[PDB]
């Protein structure tokens, strides 16, 4: 198993709500946290996968812990509504992921974004070159829908890394008729 | 058809909260 | 409605040796920590507290770190030694404030009827008073905006 | 149901620019920019033909969508009421949509301020106080919406038009002053609200410090194109008496609701003339004769006692008035509201206090020097 601390961010924002694929888009993100958390549970009992949010705050509710079933209870009433922000969850995931254990793992982030997120091109290039300077490989995931011609997350894939990069990838999702296990099975390959 | 889902999440919260009623009961009862 | 508290300098001396921690763990300048205690009256006593491993970004100053490994199980220890001495608030050094402080108060107002922020002093050269309290206030304005929450100068003492 | 708007697609010239798109929104099954399409139908000048049809599809949104906050549903019934012009079933339909469309939001405040917004057809004071009261019963949690505080002003101000607290329009208009801070609508309507703000706060006396927030920018920006003596007769109660043509210009020009409590306004130039005359000369002779009182405050000798005994009921100044010499004595007062020229010019008292109590402090400690011991 490859050594990283993958940081999952709940997409508890207002564009993860309707009845297009399932009658509940929370099942998509919830089962995504299920498959990555059981993936890190079966992967290594030395990781630390807790929770971080993007809506209006970065609330580390539980301990950044190798346990997950409490966070799985926190997946219930996740409140999928709020001000989505791409800038804060990665930064607090970085300084949160500098508060880690006996350094056995690198820093990975998965960022569930179901919105045309409010981020400048200057903000993604500054954050993405800070992540160049700070040795982080990020798996970038669209849920719900992002607007067509995705600018934020795709150019965040662009300027992310190098010198053992190869983490920066994006699966954009359309708001069509499908099911949510294909909406996580499509980014389960290349996050 | 969503009242069974909210009452169902409240029922898993009733199993967790009953596990904390047996942790507030049993786990405190240990000490 | 808080005039004063009783301050034991014991855990203030724990702010002294955590002030010895921050000089040797690295970049963290300010000593930030969490204040234990019990509301008895408008007058209060603080008998214990604890100092948090905390980091604070200078860019977007509202980045808190109050670990719940560090919170919950240490509250089980601090509960295990005494059921009385639970939380009452929290502290940090510097004289004025911290762009994060208000949010850091609201993380523990779920734990306390009035989580107080008592901004503390590691290097006393002051002209006024020592460490001083700030209670939960909603003074807003005569305006009718969303509710103000910045915690106002509610007198305390040693 | 798709054909329900395939038949009602074209709704005017240039109008189907959002309808050739709207026939693709529900095929995309989004509901957020469709909420913004309800808001766009508020935005586009529709005369309420499409909403009054599509409200059955809004009941369908209550059937199978069942996630969107009914903000835009309350919007769309208060824009279907253009087609209706009858609120009597829009209220039952409104609380119906309140109880049948679920949200984790504060949904009762927007619905009861929606009932208060449509309460104007009820013949008021019979149903106002109950649910209008219930909004501030439920405003205590979080006024983060604060346009429910604007609607709450509007029922609070039609509730001011339920007569009986004639300067609750002052503080209530200050709630309107920060229900939204930016005036977010043109100058003329709200500067007529600055006209009738000055009037309805003026002639109504529940407030006494009436010349207080005339400095405030969102109202004086309105007053820059108001009539040029309403501002000045508001200065007649901001300065307080000494604008005789302005404390009389309320009698020259402003006729409605005037003579009912104009003698009380002229009582307020006297009460306000007190904090004038004890502020303006700070020094002694605070046992003032009634001469400036009987002269400048347009009162006679027999009434100066009432001029203070009513002020005894006021309680800002509590003078110990001589009655062997008829001398109106000055005690502690509520002095002024703002003298920024003396917020600068307070140095001859503040720094005076600083270096004189500090310097004479060092004259004591310089005398009490070599007992340092």
């Amino acid at each position: 198993m490859v050594l990283e601390s993958t940081m999952v961010c709940v997409d508890n924002s207002e564009y993860m709500r309707n009845g297009d694929f399932l009658p509940t888009r929370l099942q998509a993100q919830q089962d995504a946290v299920n498959i990555v958390c059981h993936s890190k549970t079966r992967s290594n009992p030395e990781n630390n996968v807790g929770l971080i949010t993007l809506a209006n705050d970065c609330e580390v509710l539980t301990t950044l812990t190798p346990d997950t079933g409490r966070i799985l209870s926190k997946l219930h009433t996740v409140q999928p509504k709020g001000k989505i922000t791409f800038c804060t969850g990665i930064r607090v995931a970085h300084l949160a992921l500098k508060h880690r254990q006996g350094k056995n793992h690198k820093m990975r982030i998965i960022a569930f974004v179901g919105s045309p997120v409010e981020d400048n091109e200057k903000d993604l290039v500054k954050l993405a070159k800070r992540l160049k300077k700070e040795k982080v490989n990020v798996d970038i995931i669209n849920f719900g829908e992002e607007e067509v011609n995705t600018e934020k997350l795709t150019a965040f894939v662009n300027t992310l890394n190098g010198k053992d990069g190869t983490g920066s990838h994006l699966v954009t999702v359309p708001p069509g008729p499908s099911l949510a296990d294909a909406l996580i099975s499509s980014p389960i390959l290349a996050g | 058809r969503t009242r069974l889902l909210d009452s169902e999440i409240k029922i898993m919260k009733s199993e967790v909260l009953r596990v904390t009623h047996e942790l507030q009961a049993m786990k405190d009862k240990i000490k | 409605a808080v005039q004063k508290v009783v301050v034991h300098p014991l855990v203030l001396l724990s702010v002294v040796d955590h002030f010895n921690r921050i000089g040797k763990v690295g970049n963290q300048k300010r000593v930030v920590g969490v204040l234990l205690g019990s509301w008895q009256k408008k007058v209060l006593d603080v008998s214990n507290s604890f100092a948090v491993p905390f980091d604070e970004d200078d860019k977007d100053d509202s980045v808190w770190f109050l670990d719940h490994d560090y919170l919950e199980n240490m509250y089980g220890m601090f509960k295990k030694v005494n059921a009385r001495e639970r939380i009452v608030g929290w502290y940090h050094t510097g004289p004025k404030l911290h762009k994060n402080d208000i949010a850091i108060n609201e993380l523990m107002k779920r734990y306390c009827p009035n989580s107080v922020l008592v901004i503390i002093d590691v290097k006393p050269k002051d002209l006024g008073l020592p460490t001083e309290a700030y209670i939960s206030v909603e003074e807003v304005h005569d305006d009718g905006t969303p509710t103000s929450k910045t915690f106002e100068h509610v007198t305390s003492e040693i | 149901v798709p054909g329900f708007l395939q038949q009602s697609q074209n709704s005017g010239p240039g109008q189907p620019a959002v309808w050739h798109r709207l026939e693709e929104l529900y095929t995309k099954k989004l509901w957020h920019q469709l909420t913004l399409q309800v808001l766009d139908f508020v935005q586009d000048p529709c005369f309420a033909q499409g909403d009054g049809l599509i409200k059955l599809y809004e009941n369908f949104i209550s059937e199978f969508e069942h996630r969107v906050n009914p903000l835009s549903l309350v919007e769309i019934i208060l824009h279907v009421v253009r087609q209706m012009t009858d609120p009597n079933v829009a209220l039952t339909f409104l609380e119906k949509t309140r109880e049948k469309v679920k949200s984790s939001d504060e949904a009762v405040i927007l619905c009861k301020t929606a009932i208060g917004a449509l309460k104007l057809n009820i013949g008021d004071l019979q149903v106002t106080k109950e649910t209008i009261e219930d909004v501030e019963e439920m405003l205590n949690n979080l006024p983060g919406v604060t346009s429910v505080h604007s609607r709450f002003y509007d029922l609070s101000s039609k509730y001011y038009q339920t007569i009986g607290n004639h300067a609750s329009y002052y503080k209530d208009a200050l709630r309107f002053l920060g229900c939204v801070d930016i005036k977010d609508l043109p100058v003329s309507e709200q500067q007529e609200r600055a006209f009738t703000l000055g009037l309805a706060g003026l002639l109504g006396e529940g407030v006494f410090n009436f010349g207080e927030l005339l400095m405030h920018p969102v109202l004086e920006s309105l007053r820059n194109t108001d009539r040029q003596w309403l501002i000045d007769t508001l200065y007649a109660f901001n300065s307080g008496n000494v604008e005789r043509f302005q404390t009389l210009k309320t009698a020259w020009g402003q006729q409605p609701d005037l003579a009912a409590n104009e003698a009380q306004l002229l009582r307020k130039i006297q009460l306000l003339c007190l904090m004038e005359m004890t502020f303006t000369r700070p020094a002694n002779h605070r046992q003032l004769t009634f001469e400036e009182i009987a002269k400048s405050a347009k009162i006679t000798v027999n009434e100066v006692e009432l001029l203070v005994m009513k002020a005894l009921s006021v309680g800002l100044v509590k003078g110990s008035i001589d009655e062997v010499d008829k001398r109106v004595h000055m005690t502690w007062v509520q002095p002024r509201v703002l003298d920024l020229q003396q917020i600068k010019g307070m140095k001859d008292r503040l720094e005076f206090w600083c270096t004189d109590v500090k310097s004479m402090e060092m004259l004591v400690e310089h005398q009490a020097h070599d007992i340092l011991t």
